[PDB]
């Protein structure tokens, strides 16, 4: 086991400009804050697809399409005893609208 | 103090205390709460002031100043009595997040159990326009519950917010000039700007009426002819970037030339005998009714009464009231009580104009049949002593009608319309 | 600075079952592998929206809708000299289809 | 060896060498390449065998066995000559990833510069059906380029892959029973299963024809009447989970009862004189033509010639060929050269059946008009000496025709159809 710095390298990227995407999406989603004070980040925000189908032009649910969650395996740092351990957390970031896999 | 901070981060103290900013975005853990081992400094309340971080006069962004208030808490035990404290500030503006460690030293003179020591201020957490930001504050060790604060950030719709922030002025500027004998779309963007441009006709139900689309590299001056102008002609501009804000403008809504051209481009079309359609670029409120055209030309007399002016909606199928079609029957269209259309929809199908007299019978009480002939000089009751074509032939037409030689165009409990050929008498 | 373990806590979650989502989506995306041998993970996969608009029922691009990237700020571990440092990387995970922000 | 591994991870060595699996998912860094300080073990080639990891007989999954071949590389320098090596295995099946550290000790007897020492095998990286997995291998220190390997995994469409994996049998099983005087949909799912069920009519262009949708908690037996059966009636089942695979089945495609009911539910409808529509649950190839119905009843004679049987497509507008509509004109629909429909579309609009004779004139060379009367006992040429109604009245009908007392239904360069009222002669 090796030493880890308290400083976090931040590239300060800005592609983060998009707004209220979770509600403007045809596969809309809701967020859920998970909290752990011995985990970095302490808050891990989880998305949940609002529906199984997608929202049509008339604002109603369409069963012929699927809202599917986009998941990413991510690292969080956990405090032990004292030492640090990496931990993988599966995060649903948002949802996308897909044409279903219709096997015949 | 100011609504304007520099591009570098800086800490601010209330009198007496000393704050050193230690942020490089640290690995901050709230951790578990611990019993206090005597007096501890405690964050009591967060306060956020919106500020403007400017790296130059053009490049500016919304920044969030955070003031953290501190009081002496913990256990009570009776340089000496100075109190140290290291205060974390956690900022979360989804998707990003950053952590700021500050260290406060409170001189003994300010250490009064229970009471405040003052505040530490942080300039500043940069966040996007319209973003919702969450802040947390706590000491490390954590002796109490974290403080939480949620802020919703303004949109470009704010005062200061306009002129200094590029995400507000770097928008695709549009100006219109109808002075150069033609119509000009002056697009004021930077030399390097790539943007989507779309000219559309804004219809009520199912608005897409595509006319033009162009991916460009501005600034450009798109020239249109004053013949292409319609009231619902709207422009849509947006930089070619994902989720870029689209700007819409409809500058011809009450332009005189636009309304003029709107009707020039409006057409009535036949689908079948009992089905007609109004085709116009824009949808204006209008009334339509059947007209009777004479073979002498354009003087077309509408048949109100017995018929009525009914509301006509653009791109909607209109079902004719009458039982039989006639080449002399034209459809008249009025809007703002002015005549705009007169298409004789049965001229190609059943044409040309027949030399037929129109008779307007009205069943009176006791079911009395009263005949009238629609002539250029109004409706003449038959038989008559008038020096007019139909009155002269009155007695012959009345015979034609009752002998069934006339075509019935419309039937009702109150009356009927009859088309009587004159060809047997005029030649 | 504290010590960090080589072991990675893995919760072994399985919500990861969805298939060829990047191509079945109405806001389809392509992947790009970024590689750094002194970074954990060494491969960081980045999604890029295939179009600016969304794909309609006829399989053609629709300008009236927007494919928007779903980004997540993530931690990677970097090797220094020897020591370890955390680094934040902005990852586009996938894309969603949104109704545009049409300001008048 | 086996296609079946247990639920625990395990390493395997080629003879002589010793491998210890050190994985707990480590923090593996390829890092930079370093000059070798003498003989080093080097991963030469990765080989992946698909295997089945079973925790029980029901719960099984596809697993990936990885064999890493090692050779003696590095610098050449002339227990003693034993060689140690720690081999990382990196597996990436998007979204997840896992790292495996193994440690090999190669006895001196196997250390021959340049040549192999053998392999280390790993059971196993579990991955989803149809997933694309990427593997990397390297030593730590890294003395050469990483090895890479990409595998595409099978779908439930594989042999072994079916019976032992739940993601293949835990699918919503459907069976059909038309023996219980009614039609049964036997849905073989677990007691706890929540699933979407949809019964639809599979049309060609724009297939949605909704009939039923039910979010259920199976197993269920949905009973239908053998009157609800149509050839395009298809069933769609799927567990109520995001992106769950939908199963479609169309079991009535060639069922006799389905085709029988299909035409019973088929209807011809009038939109206007020159517009008709065929409404049927399913779209079968069919031919349609105009028919002449007599007031005596159902014996309806089609008018081929001069008309023809044209192909009719379900839910598509059909434009009539003739110039005038007649209550006696019916539309006949045939499929597989069998009569299925006979709707007299002008019976309500222009009805009832008029007692009119149909005359079939055919212009011969020199434009000779040849008249024929469509009678129950075929077409009789006029005037005739036959003991049939129209032949008896032949000379009177010929006068009616040429005096214009007959209605022309169809005109062409080769002929014409005429509707001649008989009412003046039959009463």
């Amino acid at each position: 086991s090796m030493k880890l710095d308290i400083g976090i390298i931040n590239e300060n990227q800005r592609v983060s400009m998009s707004r209220n995407i979770e509600s403007r999406s045809t596969s809309p989603w809701n967020y859920t804050v998970t909290w752990d004070p011995n985990r970095y980040p302490s808050e891990v925000v989880q998305a949940q697809c609002r529906n199984l189908g997608c929202i049509n032009a008339q604002g109603k649910e369409d069963i012929s399409m699927n809202s599917v969650p986009i998941q990413q395996e991510t690292l969080v740092v956990r405090r032990k005893h004292v030492s640090f351990q990496l931990e993988k957390v599966l995060v649903t970031v948002g949802c996308t609208c897909v044409t279903p896999v219709i096997h015949h | 103090l100011e609504r304007l901070v520099g591009p570098q981060d800086a800490t601010h103290c209330s009198p007496g205390l000393s704050c050193r900013l230690w942020d490089s975005d640290i690995l901050c853990l709230p951790g578990d709460i611990v019993p206090a081992p005597g007096p501890v400094l405690a964050p009591t309340h967060l306060q956020t002031e919106l500020v403007l971080r400017c790296q130059k006069e053009t490049d500016c962004d919304l920044c969030l100043r955070v003031a953290v208030h501190l009081a002496v808490h913990g256990h009570w035990e009776e340089r000496n009595a100075s109190l140290q404290a290291q205060v974390v500030l956690s900022f979360q503006a989804y998707p990003t997040a950053r952590c700021v460690l500050l260290e406060v030293q409170v001189p003994a003179a300010l250490v009064q159990f229970g009471q405040s020591v003052g505040s530490v201020v942080y300039d500043c957490f940069e966040a996007a326009l319209g973003s919702e930001v969450r802040i947390w504050s706590y000491t490390q060790p954590r002796y109490e519950k974290e403080l939480q604060h949620t802020q919703q950030l303004p949109d470009c719709r704010g005062l200061e917010v306009w002129n200094s922030i590029p995400s507000c002025w770097a928008l695709p500027w549009l100006n219109v000039s109808a002075d150069g004998d033609n119509v000009h779309l002056v697009l004021q963007v930077s030399e390097e700007q790539h943007f989507g441009l779309s000219l559309y006709w804004n219809q009520v139900q199912g608005p897409p009426k595509p006319r033009w689309h162009k991916q460009l590299t501005g600034p450009q001056i798109i020239t249109l002819q004053h013949t292409d102008l319609v009231p619902c002609l709207c422009i849509q501009v947006w930089p070619l970037e994902p989720d870029s804000v689209r700007t819409n403008i409809c500058p011809f809504r009450e332009d005189p030339r636009a309304h003029q051209n709107l009707w020039q481009a409006a057409r009535l079309r036949l689908l079948t005998l009992q089905s007609w359609l109004l085709d116009a670029p824009c949808s204006l409120p209008a009334e339509a009714a059947l007209c009777w055209r004479a073979p002498g030309g354009d003087p077309c007399q509408p048949l109100v009464p017995p018929l009525s002016w009914e509301q006509v909606t653009v791109d909607k199928v209109l079902e004719f009231p009458l039982l039989k079609g006639h080449p002399n029957l034209c459809v008249q269209v009025q809007s703002s009580e002015k005549l705009q259309l007169q298409e004789c929809l049965w001229a190609d199908s059943l044409g040309p104009l027949k030399d037929d007299v129109l008779l307007l019978e009205t069943r009176g009480p006791q079911d009395q049949r009263s005949l009238c002939a629609l002539e250029p000089s109004g409706c003449t009751s038959l038989p008559s002593k008038a020096s007019t074509r139909a009155a002269r032939l009155g007695e012959y037409l009345l015979q034609d009608l009752q002998s069934g030689q006339c075509l019935q165009l419309w039937d009702d409990d109150l009356g009927a319309l009859w088309a009587c050929p004159m060809d047997k008498y005029i030649h």
